[PDB]
């Protein structure tokens, strides 16, 4: 995942 | 309270009947949560509880609660630096999820206590209080000495309102014996004397919880049809982060919230009908002409991924939306939207405040759009938690946006998805079953469900919160  | 009917009259007499309003603050002291419940056709009903009745109090609280939404935070920027190390940052986050939990249980259980029933959505029934009313002020007669002074029956309510009685296993003896201190206190204010000591407070929660049975049993035999009842929120400047809504007790049930009074009833008076029932009560946007910004920075690939094809298919070719797709969208283009959108998808970092400045939010004749900020700290609360006048969000309360959806801390891409997919399949903007027919929830219902979808349902989905009044999609409307 990957943090907006 | 002379103010507060001046309050009733002129806001909250225009709130739709099956909502109800629902203001927390604190006391000067920070000693107690003061809680005002209102509703249209209904008295006021002032609480003021006192957090340490009973290690716990509200600066603790706070604390905890900032320090995890600090880690929460680190978690999602370190997301890719972790290259094995897969495994750690993962247990890290559940374990987060886990003490958010926690943290929102010693809440409602400590805080609230009894009085959760504060935030009960039940219908009042007269014909049934009277009743429970009757029974109850005949366990006041049996048990206490002094053996005059009548309860209001918003107090009433608050036995009501911790939960069907009859339900297996239910179990309100703490809750009830906090309540019926309250009501001894109530007593005592009014002039009616009583030692703690000389109360046989163990055989009054027997009783008072048989009473209870005996109501809902009943209630239970006639119920009523579905209200589509909303709640909605006013909270004092330090209150928006904590994530209310998730709250056991309010968890699954649609809440909004609202940054005053004003503005809800500017809102309320500009809501737009349906094209065409408790539904009509609520802002209708058509879903023909909306816009969506999806990846506007390029680097959400995963996420361009998971909507592309169906905004595409499901959007812009049978309902004339605009599309935006891995490309900034102008201030001139994102206004424009605000302006003539219904609705308003934005899948991107942040609050798309690089996108739009705030003061130009503000020279805007009037925001149309309905708009959903999904990204990390949308919401803009301040390092101490704060919601501040200069936040995106104030600003399109301001220019009369009907709701908006945002996050109150950092979320990643692909479970703020699952939350965002949710809401546009519950709300009827998508067709059901796509992420795996169109559903019709307000906003607020669908967002309430929709955290539901998340893998974490504090780390994340708490997270999400809406501000403004329920909105349903009007799909024949123009």
């Amino acid at each position: 995942e990957v943090g907006r | 309270t002379l103010d507060l009917h001046r309050i009733q009259r002129d806001y909250i007499d225009l709130v739709p009947k099956h909502w109800h309003v629902i203001s927390l603050s604190l006391s000067d002291g920070g000693h107690d949560l003061c809680i005002t419940r209102l509703q249209a056709g209904q008295a006021p009903f002032v609480l003021r509880l006192p957090l340490e009745r009973a290690v716990f109090d509200f600066h603790t609280g706070r604390a905890e609660l900032l320090e995890i939404i600090k880690e929460i935070n680190r978690t999602c920027h370190d997301s890719r630096d972790m290259a094995g190390e897969r495994e750690k940052w993962w247990a890290e986050r559940e374990a987060l999820d886990q003490r958010l939990k926690e943290l929102l249980m010693n809440i409602e259980h400590v805080w609230l206590g009894g009085f959760r029933g504060v935030f009960s959505q039940h219908g009042r029934r007269p014909e049934l209080l009277e009743k429970f009313r009757a029974m109850f002020e005949g366990v006041l007669d049996k048990h206490l000495p002094s053996r005059k002074v009548v309860l209001d029956g918003n107090v009433l309510e608050l036995f009501i309102g911790l939960g069907d009685a009859t339900k297996s296993g239910a179990d309100f003896d703490e809750e009830l014996t906090d309540l019926l201190y309250f009501v001894v206190d109530i007593l005592q204010f009014h002039g009616e004397r009583n030692a703690y000591d000389e109360i046989d407070f163990d055989s009054m929660v027997v009783e008072t919880m048989d009473a209870l049975m005996a109501y809902h049993a009943e209630a239970n035999a006639a119920p009523e049809s579905d209200s589509h009842a909303h709640t909605i929120l006013v909270l004092d400047k330090q209150l928006h982060v904590f994530p209310w809504e998730s709250l056991p007790c309010l968890q699954g049930l649609a809440v909004s919230r609202i940054p005053s009074l004003a503005c809800l009833r500017k809102l309320l008076l500009d809501r737009r009908r349906s094209s065409s029932d408790p539904r009509s009560a609520g802002h209708h946007a058509p879903l023909s002409g909306g816009t969506y910004i999806l990846n506007p920075s390029s680097d959400l690939l995963s996420t361009q991924k998971t909507f592309e094809s169906l905004f595409s298919t499901h959007l812009h070719s049978p309902n004339s939306w605009t599309r935006i797709i891995s490309r900034p969208p102008t201030e001139p283009e994102f206004l424009s939207a605000l302006t003539h959108s219904p609705i308003l998808l934005y899948f991107g970092h942040g609050s798309g405040a690089q996108y739009i400045r705030s003061r130009n939010i503000r020279h805007l004749d009037h925001c149309r759009a309905t708009v959903l900020l999904m990204g990390c700290s949308s919401a803009a609360l301040t390092a101490k938690g704060e919601f501040e006048p200069s936040g995106p969000v104030w600003n399109y309360m301001l220019a009369g946006a009907p709701a908006v959806v945002g996050t109150l801390w950092d979320v990643t891409d692909r479970d703020i998805d699952r939350f965002a997919g949710g809401v546009l399949e519950g709300w009827g903007v998508l067709p059901e079953g796509c992420m795996g027919g169109r559903n019709g929830l307000s906003l607020v219902q669908a967002v309430a469900k929709a955290r539901d979808r998340c893998r974490f349902r504090y780390v994340t989905a708490a997270a999400a919160v809406v501000y403004g009044i329920p909105v349903y999609v009007d799909v024949d409307g123009k």
